[PDB]
This record gives C-alpha cells, sequence and structure tokens, in this order.
C-alpha cells in the first residue's frame, strides 16, 4: 500500500468507530491468559475475567 | 499503619507462606467454553456407589443396634407393665 492509501484509511477513523470495535471485540468477551514466574498473588480466572466489563454502565 | 501485628500461618495475596514450588503446570478453561451437566449423572453415581460400598458399615452397624436395642426396649417396657407382666 502506499503511504496516500495509509494516510486515507488513517484518516477516516472517528471516534464513533473505536467504540463500535471496542464493544464489538473487547466489552464483556473471552480472553486467553498465560503467566510465568512468581503467579500466587495473580487471582483466578472469573475474577480476572470480572474486570473486563464495567458494571457503572 | 504498621502496628507490628505478631505471628500467623495464613498471610495474604502474593506471600501465602507456603513451601517454594517449582515446575507445576496448570491448565483450566472458561466457564462459557465448558458445558454444565456433562458427565454429572455418570460421575455421580459411581462416586456414591464407591462411597457406599466404602463408608458403609461404619454407620450401619451401630445405628443398627441402636434401633434392636430401642424396639427391645419399647416392647419389654409395654409388656411389663401390663397386667400378666406384673403377676
Ligand atoms: C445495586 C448493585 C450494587 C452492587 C455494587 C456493584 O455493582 O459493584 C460495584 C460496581 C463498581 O465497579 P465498576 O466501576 O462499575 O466496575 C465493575 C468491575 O467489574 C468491578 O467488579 P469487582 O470484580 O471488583 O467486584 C466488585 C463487587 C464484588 O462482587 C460482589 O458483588 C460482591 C458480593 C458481596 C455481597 C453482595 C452485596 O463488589 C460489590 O458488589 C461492591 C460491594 C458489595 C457490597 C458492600 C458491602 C458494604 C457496603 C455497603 O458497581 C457500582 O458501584 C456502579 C453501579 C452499579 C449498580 C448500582
Ligand atoms: C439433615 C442433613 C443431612 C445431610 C447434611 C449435608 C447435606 C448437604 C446438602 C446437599 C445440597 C447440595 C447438593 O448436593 O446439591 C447441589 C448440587 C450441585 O453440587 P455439585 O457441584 O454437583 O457437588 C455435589 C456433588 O453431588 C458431588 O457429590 P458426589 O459426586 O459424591 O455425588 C453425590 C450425589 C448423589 O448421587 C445420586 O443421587 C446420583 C445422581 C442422581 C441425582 C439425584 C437428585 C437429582 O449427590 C447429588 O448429586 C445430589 C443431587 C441433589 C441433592 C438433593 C438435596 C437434598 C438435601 C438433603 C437434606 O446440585 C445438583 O447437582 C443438581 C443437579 C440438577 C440441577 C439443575 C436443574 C436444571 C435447571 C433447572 C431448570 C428448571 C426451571
Ligand atoms: C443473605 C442472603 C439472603 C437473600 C438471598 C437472596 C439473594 C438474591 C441473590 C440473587 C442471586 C445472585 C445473583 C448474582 C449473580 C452474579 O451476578 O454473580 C456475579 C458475582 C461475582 O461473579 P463475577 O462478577 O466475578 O463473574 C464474572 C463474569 N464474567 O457473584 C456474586 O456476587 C455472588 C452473590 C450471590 C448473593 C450472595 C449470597 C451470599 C450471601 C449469604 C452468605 C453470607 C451470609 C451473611 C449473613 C446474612
Amino acid at each position: 500500500m502506499s503511504p496516500q492509501e495509509v494516510d486515507l484509511r488513517i484518516g477516516q477513523i472517528t471516534e464513533k468507530d473505536v467504540a463500535r470495535v471496542a464493544s464489538e471485540m473487547i466489552w464483556d468477551k473471552d480472553i486467553a491468559v498465560s503467566a510465568v514466574g512468581s503467579i500466587e498473588g495473580l487471582l483466578d480466572y472469573n475474577r480476572i475475567r470480572s474486570s473486563i466489563s464495567m458494571n457503572r454502565w | 499503619g504498621g502496628a507490628a501485628g505478631g505471628k500467623t500461618y495464613l498471610g495474604w495475596w502474593g506471600h501465602l507462606g507456603g513451601p517454594k514450588q517449582k515446575g507445576i503446570i496448570t491448565y483450566s478453561l472458561s466457564p462459557f467454553q465448558q458445558r454444565p451437566m456433562a458427565g454429572f449423572f455418570k460421575t455421580s453415581t459411581q462416586n456414591m456407589f464407591r462411597r457406599v460400598m466404602t463408608e458403609g458399615l461404619y454407620v450401619a452397624i451401630p445405628f443398627g443396634i441402636a434401633y434392636y436395642i430401642y424396639c427391645w426396649g419399647k416392647e419389654r417396657n409395654e409388656f411389663l407393665n401390663s397386667k400378666h407382666g406384673r403377676h
């Protein structure tokens, strides 16, 4: 892709597209984790997942 | 805060006061990917059968003896205060 095409594609981005993508991909969706080292303080899966969707709204 | 608390055996997250572990890999799935009510009946039936066949007499013997002496005591006490019992 030419730099003109990249600039045009980036320019189209607005805040509502970001909101839509974050709502359809990140908001309350399954995650895959992987930990190595001293992970005694890392809580279990359900408590980790519960933080990916805020409850105030 | 501080206050220099005492000595316990629980601690908290991060420092639980346990021996150092090494080379213990652990895998688990997501609750939304696994299926509840999968293999529940079979495993539960096998576990109940094994528990009944294993513990079993441990409870069976004392309760049976107690019930037998209960029945015998009731029968004898009813008989003795009747007409023929006192004679
Ligand atoms: C005292 C009680 C008497 C009244 C009983 C009726 C109460 C009605 C409750 C309705 C069912 C609960 C729905 C919430 C489901 C949910 O949202 O679960 C979510 C949360 C956390 O999970 P998560 O966000 O990490 O999931 C992550 C998803 N990705 O789980 C809970 O907080 C469990 C709360 C259940 C209610 C508390 C019961 C224990 C109180 C009694 C024991 C202590 C007694 C103290 C003396 C009184």
